[PDB]
């Protein structure tokens, strides 16, 4: 006659740690020809109010 | 070894056990005040016993190594818990490591009969204490 027990205790933690980046650039003419004239408005507001408008 | 334990029974469980366990001439009372009375273990007068009605009755079991045990609960050094039905103390298998058995008492409570080695009235439960002896002592007073 045999008998027997048996007993087990198995306890895992874990941690995960995932940083992830990117950078897409897409060229296109459309915005080229927007390009133009950003620089230039600056200055059609400071020509409207702040200086004279007659010769 | 005898072990008193508190119960509450209905009134079929009541009498059940009061002709399990041969009761002479006694009345048992309940919460509402209904009471029944045993007399030569008859049940001669009962007095409006409504259904839910709690009688408590105080229970004597003899516990030895040798006697079996309805139910009870053993655990190991290691912390492995287990549950043995109708088996005596000694007829466990594995008494080596055995170090603490309890009594489960049908009221899911607990009752420690047996502990490292020895029924619960062999041992001795050693408190704590530095040794030393008196101190006999002369120190000067403050007054």
């Amino acid at each position: 006659l045999r008998n027997g027990e048996s007993d087990t205790k198995r306890n895992t933690q874990s941690q995960n740690e995932m940083n992830r980046t990117g950078l897409t650039k897409q060229y296109l003419i459309d915005n080229l020809q927007k390009l133009y004239s950003m620089r230039d408005t600056i200055f059609k507001t400071y020509d409207k109010e702040c200086f004279l408008h007659i010769w | 070894l005898i072990i008193k334990h508190q119960m509450k029974l209905h009134l079929n469980e009541l009498v059940d056990w009061a002709w399990r366990n041969g009761v002479t001439s006694e009345k048992f009372h309940s919460n509402n005040g209904s009471y029944v009375i045993f007399d030569h273990s008859a049940v001669v007068e009962t007095y409006i016993i409504n259904k839910n009605d709690l009688f408590n009755v105080t229970e004597e079991i003899e516990i030895t190594l040798d006697k079996p045990i309805d139910y009870f609960l053993e655990k190991d050094m290691y912390g492995n818990y287990r549950e043995h039905f109708g088996i005596a103390i000694n007829d466990l298998l594995f008494l080596n490591t055995t170090v603490n058995i309890w009594l489960v008492n049908d009221d899911n409570s607990h009752i420690l009969i047996y502990k490292d080695g020895k029924l619960i009235d062999e041992y001795m439960y050693h408190q704590f204490e530095y040794e030393a002896n008196q101190n006999k002592h002369i120190y000067p007073n403050n007054k």
